[PDB]
């Protein structure tokens, strides 16, 4: 399953 | 016994040639069980195992969605390091990741990871008590504070903690067969002759899963480490994997040398002799 | 930037036997960046429809393809794995020896 990615670097 | 679960992220920038490319490849230990690929020509494509088949088209769903999130968040991370390093728009650069979770024998946790590499150089990782990141420059520090602020931290730790480790449970109950069996090396051993003076031994593995092996020489019960050529594992294609380990042995001392097998596989560990 | 240059090896999947089927393969690894060509050859010529795995990469953040062929080995027919990458000057061959 997935994590997800949400926040920008 | 135990097992992971690892994703493998990789986007990369191709000024000119249209967005950047963004692969996330799901592993459980060494059998990769699903990837999506934003070059993806027909998502009816992107490759997935049988036991995923079977979650149906609401799992497929959610984690088509999950991607193609993913895929903004590195395309836009991928430009905003560029700018940290003060990088010019001309070139190609890569930012990939890992993430997920070691399970033991039991199921419960061992660790959890999150961690990301620029340029093939470690940039922040998500720290063992997964609350905490260790930056690796100035750059990464800048992304360190974006992501306290945001308490992302949190977020991947109920991921690792609870998400990651109910699936690969679940995947392991669903794909049993291939993923909790452990497949023993095959083993023989090869002469070759290099000169009148000497010639290698060659201690061969194959057909073995996982990976995960140690193949050693030694010389009246000394290890060889100094003086043996040991290629990488290597996949064969059929879901297991190869090695050898060869050391060059002076002519009729052939019996001096021993080749010590160990892997999950095998019930005792082996020892092997060349046999002429 | 910092760059790796691939590690190359040419092999197949099950015991060479002449005149039984079998697979070549040609497994590229420790390299990055990405980008890479790789190209199965029989006596010389390209070998068409060659498979890959999907991009993948080592813990060290070294990326890896296996590269593979379904082939009859014989006791003339020569086979060998050619390398492109931005770390090589010129193209790299490694030839199959059933020994390695």
């Amino acid at each position: 399953e997935l994590n997800r990615k949400m926040i920008y670097m | 016994g135990s097992h992971s679960m690892r994703y493998f992220d990789t986007a990369m920038s191709r000024p000119g040639r249209g967005e950047p490319r963004f692969i996330s490849v799901g592993y459980v230990d060494d059998t990769q069980f699903v990837r999506f690929d934003s070059d993806a020509a027909s998502p009816r494509e992107e490759p997935r195992a049988p036991w995923i088949e079977q979650e149906g088209p609401e799992y497929w769903d959610r984690n088509t969605q999950i991607f193609k999130t993913n895929t903004q968040t590195d395309r836009e991370s991928l430009r905003n390091l560029r700018g940290y390093y003060n990088q010019s728009e001309a070139g190609s650069h890569t930012l990939q990741s890992m993430y997920g979770c070691d399970v033991g024998p039991d199921g419960r946790l061992l660790r959890g990871h999150n961690q990301y590499a620029y340029d093939g150089k470690d940039y922040i990782a998500l720290n063992e008590d997964l609350r905490s990141w260790t930056a690796a420059d100035t750059a990464a520090q800048i992304t360190q504070r974006k992501w306290e602020a945001a308490r992302v931290a949190e977020q991947d730790r109920a991921y690792l903690e609870g998400t990651c480790v109910e699936w690969l449970r679940r995947y392991l109950e669903n794909g049993k067969d291939t993923l909790e069996r452990a497949d023993p090396p095959k083993t023989h051993v090869t002469h070759h002759p290099i000169s009148d003076h000497e010639a290698t031994l060659r201690c061969w593995a194959l057909g073995f899963y996982p990976a995960e092996i140690t193949l050693t020489w030694q010389r009246d019960g000394e290890d060889q480490t100094q003086d043996t050529e040991l290629v990488e594992t290597r996949p064969a294609g059929d879901r297991t994997f190869q090695k050898w380990a060869a050391v060059v042995v002076p002519s009729g001392e052939e019996q001096r040398y021993t080749c010590h097998v160990q892997h999950e596989g095998l019930p005792k560990p082996l020892t092997l002799r060349w046999e002429p | 930037m910092i760059q790796r240059t691939p590690k190359i090896q040419v092999y197949s999947r099950h015991p060479a036997e002449n005149g039984k089927s079998n697979f070549l393969n040609c497994y590229v690894s420790g390299f990055h960046p990405s980008d890479i060509e790789v190209d199965l050859l029989k006596n010389g010529e390209r070998i068409e429809k060659v498979e890959h795995s999907d991009l993948s990469f080592s813990k060290d953040w070294s990326f890896y393809l296996l590269y593979y062929t379904e082939f009859t080995p014989t006791e003339k027919d020569e086979y060998a794995c050619r390398v492109n990458h931005v770390t090589l000057s010129q193209p790299k061959i490694v030839k199959w020896d059933r020994d390695m």
